[PDB]
RNA sequence: AGCAGAGUGGCGCAGCGGAAGCGUGCUGGGCCCAUAACCCAGAGGUCGAUGGAUCGAAACCAUCCUCUGCUACCA
RNA sequence: AGCGUGUGCCUACCCUACGCCGGCAGGCGCGGGUAACCCGUUGAACCCCAUUCGUGAUGGGGAUCGGGGAUUGCAAUUAUUCCCCAUGAACGAGGAAUUCCCAGUAAGUGCGGGUCAUAAGCUUGCGUUGAUUAAGUCCCUGCCCUUUGUACACACCGCCCG
RNA sequence: ACACCAUGG
């Protein structure tokens, strides 16, 4: 992450806190900078088994080698909100066939992971066809 | 539509016209003081109202959607 | 009654003294009607006068009670912009900030390639509405050869 | 090269200074159980180019260019 | 105002009073109802009575979009629904065509049931305000009965000539 | 005292 002027240094962080510290603040200390929905999840707090995800996230950041990331750690959960521990990990995100790969950035901080991969292709149109208007009708 | 430009508030001579017309108007409702003269519409409410407090005219009905007012129930 | 100047010229944004003072400063991008009722009421102004009854010892009170809201007591669930992102702010965005922010925001979508940047980079519909039947926006399409 | 006519919507054209439409073609609607006919609306203009007069033009004047008919037919 | 609904067997959820807290959505606390018994004397909307606006795409209209707050749920991103500040598009009565309607009816207006963990621009019922126009005809679109004609019977969307 | 009214997987 080569986020310079914007996130950490010079002219803005989250909701002015800094990454630094959003690493070490507890997740009810956390979950007042947060939205409203994420605030809701976290305080209904069912993380599940969307714990054990933490556990491949994390502990895929030591068996990297240093000045490099981490590989993929593919999963079909699009619901996940994104904590700042998640920020620098490479992810693969189910879209229904394919695990489309996305390099979390500190601006990602609170969206959904399904929010980064996206589950149709965007359309470009052909020439409409037979039954397209009342114009077209006959064949012998 | 169209474009009127009337008058927010009074100058010397629309203020002394308005005052040379209390003897001439049989009917007088805010609509036709606009129609008259060039006027916001909600302007001749109030100037109606402060001619009502000097006497000068004679209040025939208040209604919420009408006023009416006639010169000083004579002729 | 005192046929004097009316044309106002508050900051960016030509106001018209024709007009009440609480439905004037609406032209103002920002400032609503909800919105300035309250800024006027805080300023203990006269309510029925217009626009262009204010001497220049109101019409700066009035503006920088606009700017500082939070000083002069009025309330955080009222402000155009809460929490502010990027800065933990609360604001009201007055005049031109408003789409310097609006654009910052769409930007900062668009960077990460988020769903809502996508969608309006290709300029079609963010919220979750229907594009099959409304929009429609380019040509008609023939269908005879 | 010369005379005469014309240059305007994809195409044929109207438009005697207060200034862009007609007929056909094109696309979509209507009518009908359905197709043609018929009805409606839409799209598409450097009024050939360049200067000038005029308060103002597509129109008048001048130069040039491009099509068509007819003679000239010309080392 | 009137027609209704209201604690569910598998199935786990109903209708709410009143006190407090919060701008708001909403939260906490204690009661009633298996119902002509409680919500409920169902303080509904349009309508009625007074303010401000003034013919200006305006204080008409509320699309599109930014930021924030709640609730349901195992989960809300492709915004479920709700609330708040802001942005403020088309639209100035609609071409050729074409639908429905005779009296408590057309139209305006709100309220219940259905689906419903969440939720109506739908539909199915209820009231409330309440007109103009007719008391006819067979012209148009069709229907019924008789007489008549037919080269049709897959029945005129038929058959059939060069 | 009679405008136009062609055709059918
Ligand atoms: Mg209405
Ligand atoms: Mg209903
Ligand atoms: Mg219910
Ligand atoms: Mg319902
Ligand atoms: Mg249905
Ligand atoms: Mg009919
Ligand atoms: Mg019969
Ligand atoms: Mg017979
Ligand atoms: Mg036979
Ligand atoms: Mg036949
Ligand atoms: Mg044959
Ligand atoms: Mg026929
Ligand atoms: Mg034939
Ligand atoms: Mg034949
Ligand atoms: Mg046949």
């Amino acid at each position: 992450v080569e986020q310079k002027k914007k996130r950490t240094f010079r002219k803005f962080t989250y909701r002015g806190v800094d990454l630094d510290q959003l690493l070490d603040m507890s997740y009810e200390q956390l979950m007042q900078l947060y939205s409203a929905r994420q605030r809701r999840r976290l305080s209904r707090g069912l993380r599940r088994k969307q714990h054990s995800l933490l556990k491949r996230l994390r502990k895929a950041k030591k068996e990297a080698p240093p000045m490099e990331k981490p590989e993929v750690v593919k999963t079909h959960l699009r619901d996940m909100i994104i904590l700042p521990e998640m920020v620098g990990s490479m992810v693969g995100v189910y879209n229904g066939k394919t695990f489309n790969q996305v390099e979390i950035k500190p601006e990602m901080i609170g969206h959904y992971l399904g929010e980064f991969s996206i589950t149709y292709k965007p359309v470009k149109h052909g020439r409409p066809g037979i039954g397209a208007t009342h114009s077209s009708r006959f064949i012998p | 539509r169209d474009k009127l430009n009337n008058l927010v508030l009074f100058d010397k001579a629309t203020y002394d016209k308005l005052c040379k017309e209390v003897p001439n108007y049989k009917l007088i409702t805010p609509a036709v003081v606009s129609e008259r003269l060039k006027i916001r519409g909600s302007l001749a409410r109030a100037a109606l109202q402060e001619l009502l407090s000097k006497g000068l005219i004679k209040l025939v009905s208040k209604h919420r959607a009408q006023v009416i007012y006639t010169r000083n129930t004579k002729g | 009654p005192e046929k004097f100047q009316h044309i106002l010229r508050v900051l960016n944004t030509n106001i018209d003294g024709r007009r009440k003072i609480a439905f004037a400063i609406t032209a103002i991008k920002g400032v609503g009607r909800r919105y300035a009722h309250v800024v006027l009421r805080k300023a203990d102004i006269d309510l029925t006068k217009r626009a262009g009854e204010l001497t220049e010892d109101e019409v700066e009170r009035v503006i920088t009670i606009m700017q500082n809201p939070r000083q002069y007591k009025i309330p955080d669930w009222f402000l155009n912009r809460q929490k502010d992102v990027k800065d933990g702010k609360y604001s009201q965005v007055l005049a031109n900030g408003l789409d310097n922010k609006l654009r910052e925001d769409l930007e900062r979508l668009k960077k990460i390639r988020a769903h809502r940047g996508l969608r309006h980079f290709w300029g079609l519909r963010v919220r979750g509405q229907h594009t099959k039947t409304t929009g429609r926006r380019g040509r008609t399409v023939g269908v005879s050869k």
